[PDB]
């Protein structure tokens, strides 16, 4: 359960087509009330996850 | 201007307000003078004393007088001593009202005045007023430890002797306080000063040139030292009137206060191997003589009306233009205005008319010279437009270890004993002359030690500094001097470290030529021969030359100027001095060396082994165009690593073992439009010249060798194919072919494919772009900047092999680190450009280490000293930087951050790593760092630095060829020929890099993995020890729902939820490397 | 170039005549005459300024820079005898005796007494 | 551990011990099956493999499936196995763009074979559960220093020759029937001609590839006087 950005950053290091991660980050974002932030991120998380996880994009 | 003015003055009004004083501090100290200055009326006088008198007064007392050497004699002293009421004055910064809050500790001088009916016109003559001011001075601290024990405040003050900036000839009185009148917190100290009136010795009878010490050559530092005693005041009333007659003089002043004490720079005397003299009250000084004009002239180039960001400019500019030591100097009126004549007296000579005083007699030549080159550089660096320098001058402190700020260093034990040992002891001889020309023996030996190694190596060097390590200027109340006994002398030093700011183009020459010959011996080649002695000779060259000359030997472990400074100091010197440098011998150790001929006497700047790698490559070349085709050849460019200058271990013939034997080569035919518009059809093309070039080869140039190696390093392209040849002199290329329908061909499949694959297609068109297209550029910019900057190429060159050492290399790509290890020498502020082996490995270890990527980026100016980059240029490079870290705020995507006028981009060699690897380097980099800081730099310290850590490391697979592959690299601790089977080759070959490519292909997904590239300079005596370091991802190393991509190799938890499977990927990494597989170890 | 060697390229080129040509001159119009300056001039400065001054005598020595210009403007008109006819220096950086050495690919003496 | 036999979504877990190596003080290497369920002719009478072994092979199936036949009793032949990119070299393919992953497919002869070794895997994933000793030790086609000298082996010029020329061969032919095809007259059904550029080559290219005045009248000047005024 990640909650500091060092944290979301393993995790996403880790695995980084991991849609829950992102997700989990997004929510994180949200959550801090960060909707810029958080809409940046999920184009990281577009340009970053692969290509073969459909259902993840 | 406006622009970099702004910024600017903003930084100048944001860190003056970050370091200004404290208020409540000032008061306190206020009243503490104050009540001081009640002290002061309170103490009572002594009458007309006789040397006996004074004897038996503190030798009863126990303060004794700290007589200057040598001491006053009962034989002499037909005169007697006298102490009255003196007039007080304040002195400093404080006086000025420009002190700041030193975290460090300040303090501020308060001056005591002699009485002139105290005094005599004949007291300024040996020493005569010098015991008078001692005695003066020993009865006031008398009276003010017996004050002191009756205002009972001794629980915590501190009262302690000490010298006006470390001056001998003149002992002041130094006060700090403890844990009402505590102003221990204010970190303040006070100086008691004793001085003379204005005009009580005669000026141009006490002018250096004069003689005041009978026994005629001057007494340039005796003068100085009474005549400043006696004028101390009229320079501070000058002072105040220009800082009231201008307006940002204490702006100014706090300035270059802060960017002397940056470089390292005090008005503490320089004359005795210390870097000083020149400080605040000195500059103000020069401040002030400049806005009372300044030019040859004499025309006010300071106008009372700038700003203290142009005062600065106009100061700095004037001390890197305009010397004041050879072959000029200036001239003031404190009361005539300041004119500039192109006389030098070989010293710094800033002459106030009003006084007779030349001011910077506190210099040394080569402090001088050093403060102007700090001076030079400072003016290209507040001139440049471009960036901004405003951290790398003033937030930044230079003088924190001496291999950083200068190129070499040399230790050098000195046991000579005492005054009456240094006759036998010290080659050279100390009798009156040499005392009155210098008083103190450690003047003495500075300026002889100096002199004598500034002679011997001359050309050698730029610059030159001496350091006696034990240098003290604080002693207790009870001692007449300062008492040392360490280190074979009674002097204040243990021993001495000369430091060397050297010139590379002229470092290495073989032979330190001299003077031409005739049958008169004229004085210059007497003084030479004499001084060589021995090593002197007669020698002729092919233009037909005689001079007499010295040769030396090349070694590839020390330098020539090791050997000149070793035998120039064992000679002319001491019979008994011991000297060294391990730590830059180590270094040379450490850089590895090739199985050739003579590689033990081969220098380090010797490239003769890449010119012939070039040579036999131009031979291949010439065979090549003339070579006739279906298409005209139209050009061959080499890419290889050997040829920038850049591989670890130098090309040696039949080497095939080494990683780099095989450099590549481009060769791009004419523009044919008739080439395949399918991708692989177009490989097959490329394969098919190749094999038509292969086949002409082999039947015209049969000495020649071949074979096709198929690489398929560029991604989701299958069908590369490289032509290996190998040439008689033993030297081995790969060919690939170019097109500009490549680059259409790639770009046209980013456009076709879908929005979800591009991002993959774009780091393919990237990595074929690094390797086909900008590499070209880089190698090329890269010699020719190389050959500007020697050093570069063999401290990249142990930089690379440290960072195999720690099994980096394996992700960090080639191109990147040589950017890296660049970076020092083309942004040298704020140091200078490294010189040595040594302190350009160090400068880039502390760069690295002081890098923050997540928010610097890094531009790099890829040109010669003095096509830069033009402000446009930079400002468009950090917007790309701005817009990238904006998209990837935490650098997941990408780490660092290089660009060039070869790179707009910033991201082609830099895109691919790891943030654990990048973090890691960063971290080695500190504890490097760090370890240099606490340890003190030693051999011991440089193994630690290059050993791996072996640590954070999940599983550690260790791992043996079973040949040796140390001799057949060519490093020497040999093959001749080539195997006759090109798969002997193959066999010969070394396998594990390869393989841990594989497997992380293979598992990159969830593991990440390192080794060692280059195993015959890290792996053990034999060159066979091979390490795979493995760590695995956070969250594959917990756990996930078992879904259809899983890519990893897990054991299920529960039905629907699974855990990754360590010891099954143990078991296939050892499979993997069955053959080689030694040993494993887990966490 | 990328050496800092500011220099003048002068190329020269005719307007050759095709295989079956009958007119008996071959006259080029002046948009032709413009388009082939201009993709000659475009070609030099490309070629030396990606090039470095001995790479841009190893290109001049073998013809190549010709071949290129034949075989860029084959399209607009057919041409013949392109050459390269001049180079000129102009300007030239600092001095740098190791390029000198570099680029050509130390001693003692003899002991006179 | 034991009791985890198959997964809720289907998966059955197919474990597999591995030798007691020298520098390890055994292993059971899980792996996953499932009928696949694909209307492509090619890829009927398939099992869909997960977490497959290191180069995991037609022989490696083989010798495995022989191991299932002889234990279980069963008959089950395999054709050929489909997805082995192990690596990940062979995700996009460059060719056709400019003209399912860690996971493999195996194909067998007849659903008799597939069924036969559908319950012989179950009858695996039941050892698992109950008797772990009674299973099957994978062996690898050991990756040494042969195979990978193989791997460093110089190409065999005879090879690229052939291949070079059955390839441009066959290259050439598309392309000639290309430039035919795109400028022989193409004519709509109905009367319509298509315009094709010369020196283009590819009906798949062509896709691919796809005043006023202020003061005239009698509104404009009134309007730019009235504003005017």
């Amino acid at each position: 359960a990640p909650e500091s950005v060092a944290d979301f950053e393993r995790l996403l290091i880790g695995n980084p087509n991991s849609s829950v991660v992102w997700m989990n980050y997004m929510a994180f974002q949200l959550q801090l009330s960060e909707i810029e932030k958080a809409r940046e991120l999920a184009e990281r998380a577009l340009k970053t996850i692969n290509f073969r996880e459909e259902a993840e994009k | 201007e406006l622009f970099k003015s702004n910024i600017f003055k903003l930084q100048i009004d944001e860190l003056l307000e970050q370091v200004k004083l404290k208020q409540k501090h000032v008061l306190k100290v206020e009243k503490f003078l104050h009540k001081l200055y009640d002290i002061l009326q309170e103490i009572p006088d002594w009458e007309e004393k006789s040397l006996a008198e004074v004897d038996s007064f503190f030798k009863n007392k126990i303060v004794s007088v700290p007589f200057v050497d040598p001491k006053p004699i009962p034989q002499n002293t037909n005169y007697k001593f006298n102490y009255k009421k003196p007039d007080i004055s304040l002195i400093g910064s404080f006086a000025l009202k420009a002190g700041i809050y030193q975290p460090n500790g300040s303090s501020i001088d308060t001056l005591l005045t002699m009485p002139k009916e105290l005094f005599e016109k004949k007291d300024f003559l040996n020493f005569r007023c010098l015991h008078k001011r001692s005695v003066y001075l020993a009865y006031l601290t008398h009276h003010l430890l017996i004050l002191l024990k009756k205002d009972k405040l001794d629980s915590f003050l501190q009262l302690e002797y000490s010298y006006f900036d470390n001056d001998p000839l003149l002992p002041i009185l130094r006060i700090s306080c403890s844990k009402d009148y505590n102003f221990y917190k204010t970190r303040f100290s006070i100086n008691l000063l004793i001085g003379f009136p204005y005009k009580v010795f005669e000026p141009k009878k006490l002018l250096p040139n004069r003689n005041c010490i009978r026994i005629l050559p001057a007494t340039p530092l005796y003068n100085f030292s009474v005549l400043s005693s006696s004028t101390h005041e009229n320079y501070l009333k000058y002072l105040y009137k220009t800082k009231k007659q201008t307006e940002s003089f204490v702006e100014a002043t706090v300035l270059g206060r802060l960017w002397l004490q940056q470089r390292g720079f005090s008005s503490n005397m320089s004359h005795s191997g210390s870097l000083g003299g020149f400080g605040t009250f000195e500059f103000t000084i020069l401040m002030a003589a400049l806005l009372n004009g300044g030019g040859i002239n004499s025309n006010k180039i300071l106008l009372h009306g700038f700003s203290s960001y142009q005062l600065f400019k106009g100061v700095i500019k004037y001390l890197a233009t305009m010397d004041l030591c050879h072959d000029g100097h200036l001239q003031f009126h404190s009361n005539p205005a300041s004119k500039y004549i192109d006389e030098g007296f070989q010293t710094p000579t800033l002459f106030d008319k009003s006084t007779k005083v030349n001011i910077l007699t506190k210099m040394t030549v080569s402090s001088y010279q050093i403060l102007k080159e700090y001076a030079g550089e400072t003016l290209r660096m507040l001139n440049n437009v471009v960036q901004d320098q405003f951290s790398n001058i003033f937030l930044t402190n230079i003088s924190r270890f001496d291999n950083l700020k200068y190129d070499l260093c040399y230790d050098v034990q000195l046991p000579l004993g005492k005054y009456n040992n240094l006759e036998t002891s010290l080659a050279a001889t100390f009798g009156s002359m040499e005392r009155v020309k210098f008083i103190t023996l450690e003047n003495f030996l500075a300026h002889k030690i100096t002199n004598v190694a500034r002679y011997a190596l001359g050309d050698r060097i730029k610059y030159i500094q001496i350091e006696m390590v034990g240098q003290k200027s604080d002693f207790p109340i009870t001692k007449r001097k300062v008492y040392s006994n360490t280190g074979g002398n009674h002097f204040n030093f243990d021993f001495v470290r000369v430091k060397l700011i050297v010139n590379p183009s002229e470092c290495d020459k073989l032979v330190t030529k001299g003077p031409a010959h005739s049958e008169t011996m004229s004085t210059e080649a007497a003084v030479f021969k004499n001084f060589w002695g021995i090593k002197s000779s007669l020698r002729r060259f092919k233009d037909g030359s005689i001079t007499h000359c010295c040769v030396w030997s090349t070694s590839s472990s020390e330098p020539i100027i090791s050997s000149i400074v070793n035998f120039a100091l064992q000679k002319h010197v001491s019979k008994k001095a011991q000297i060294s440098n391990e730590t830059i011998k180590k270094f040379h150790n450490f850089l590895p060396l090739p199985n050739l001929p003579s590689s033990a006497k081969t220098s380090v700047l010797n490239l003769s082994s890449f010119f012939n790698l070039k040579k036999s490559f131009d031979d291949l070349y010439k065979i090549i165009f003339q070579m006739k085709l279906p298409l005209s050849v139209k050009s061959i460019l080499p890419v290889g690593s050997a040829f920038r200058y850049t591989s670890l271990c130098q090309p040696v013939p039949f080497a095939y073992s080494d990683p780099d034997f095989f450099q590549d080569v481009i060769l791009e035919f004419e523009t044919s439009p008739k080439w395949p518009d399918e991708i692989t059809s177009l490989e097959k093309a490329k394969t098919a010249f190749l094999l038509k070039i292969q086949e002409e080869l082999s039947a015209n140039s049969s000495t020649y060798r071949s074979f096709f190696s198929r690489d398929e390093s560029i991604p989701y392209n299958l069908e590369i194919v490289t032509l290996n040849i190998l040439t008689p002199e033993g030297y081995g290329f790969k060919f690939r072919v170019l097109t500009e329908r490549d680059e259409i061909l790639y770009l046209r499949a980013i456009a076709n494919a879908r929005n979800e694959l591009k991002p993959e297609l774009e780091a393919t068109f990237l990595k074929f772009t690094a390797k086909y297209l900008a590499s070209v550029r880089h190698t090329r910019t890269l010699e020719n900047i190389s050959h500007s900057y020697q050093f570069y190429s063999p401290v990249v060159r142990l930089f690379k092999r440290w960072l195999d050492t720690h099994l980096l290399l394996g992700h960090i790509t080639d191109e990147l680190a040589e950017l890296i290890a660049i970076k020092p020498f083309v942004d040298p502020a704020p140091y200078f450009i490294p010189g040595s082996l040594e302190n350009g490995f160090l400068k880039v270890l502390k760069f690295i280490s002081q890098w923050n990527w997540k928010d610097d980026p890094l531009i790099l100016d890829l040109v010669k000293p003095e096509e830069r980059l033009t402000l446009a240029q930079y400002k468009g490079i950090q917007m790309n930087f701005t817009n990238l870290r904006n998209s990837d705020p935490n650098g997941t995507h990408l780490q660092f951050f290089v660009a060039s006028k070869n790179d707009p981009s910033g991201i082609l060699y830099s895109s691919g790593i790891p943030l654990p690897i990048a973090t890691r380097l960063t971290a080695l980099a500190k504890v490097a760092v760090n370890l240099l800081q606490t340890h003190g730099l030693n051999q011991q310290t440089i193994n630690l630095l290059f050993t791996p850590g072996l640590k954070d490391y999940d599983f550690v697979v260790d791992l043996r060829t079973p040949i040796g592959l140390k001799s057949s690299c060519g490093i020497l601790s040999a093959p001749s020929n080539f195997p006759e089977n090109l798969n002997d080759l193959s066999e010969k070959m070394d396998p594990t890099y390869q393989l841990v490519k594989y497997l992380n292909l293979k598992y990159k997904n969830s593991l990440i993995l390192s080794s060692r590239k280059y195993i015959g300079v890290n792996g053990g005596e034999k060159g066979d020890k091979n390490v795979i370091t493995g760590l695995i991802k956070p969250l594959f190393k917990g756990a996930h729902k078992f879904r259809v991509n899983l890519d990893c190799n897990v054991k299920p938890v529960d039905d629907e939820n699974v855990i990754l499977n360590k010891e099954a990927i143990f078991h296939e990494i050892a499979a993997f490397g069955n053959d080689m597989v030694i040993n494993f170890e887990t966490d | 170039t990328s050496d800092d060697y500011v220099l003048r390229i002068f190329a020269i080129a005719f307007t050759r005549k095709q295989a079956n040509q009958v007119k008996r001159h071959s006259y080029a119009q002046s948009s032709h005459i413009r388009a082939i300056r201009k993709v000659i001039s475009e070609i030099l400065t490309k070629e030396v300024q990606g090039s470095t001054l001995a790479q841009l005598t190893s290109k001049l020595i073998p013809e190549v820079i010709n071949k290129e210009i034949e075989n860029a403007t084959k399209d607009i008109f057919p041409l013949q005898n392109i050459h390269v006819r001049k180079v000129k220096l102009l300007k030239q950086p600092k001095f740098d005796v190791g390029a000198l050495m570099a680029l050509h690919g130390e001693e003692k003496g003899k002991k006179v007494t | 551990i034991e009791d985890i036999s198959a997964m809720k979504n289907g998966f059955i877990v197919v474990p597999f011990k591995l030798p007691d190596h020298k520098a390890l003080p055994a292993s059971l290497h899980f792996m996953f099956a499932k009928r696949h369920q694909s209307s492509n002719s090619n890829e009927s009478d398939c099992l869909f493999l997960v977490n497959l072994p290191l180069l995991s092979n037609i022989e490696h199936m083989k010798k495995f499936v022989g191991q299932l036949c002889g234990k279980y009793d069963t008959v089950s032949h395999v054709e050929e196995l489909l997805y082995n990119d192990e690596f990940g070299l062979h995700e996009v393919d460059l060719s056709a763009l400019t003209s399912p992953r860690n996971t493999a497919l195996l194909k067998f002869v007849d659903a008799a074979s597939i069924n036969n070794c559908w319950n012989a895997l179950k009858k695996y994933s039941n050892l698992h559960a109950k008797h772990p000793n009674e299973l099957f030790e994978w062996t690898y086609t050991t990756p040494s220093f042969t195979t990978f000298v193989n791997f460093y082996k110089p190409l065999d010029i005879d090879y690229l020759k052939e291949d070079i020329h059955t390839h441009m061969a066959i290259f050439e032919q598309r392309e000639a029937q290309a430039q035919e095809d795109v400028q022989s007259s193409i004519v709509d059904e109905d009367g319509f001609t298509l315009v094709v550029g010369k020196n283009t080559k590819s009906l798949n290219s062509i896709r691919k590839k796809i005043k006023a005045k202020k003061d005239f009248y009698r509104f404009q000047v009134r309007e730019r006087k009235k504003q005017e005024i």
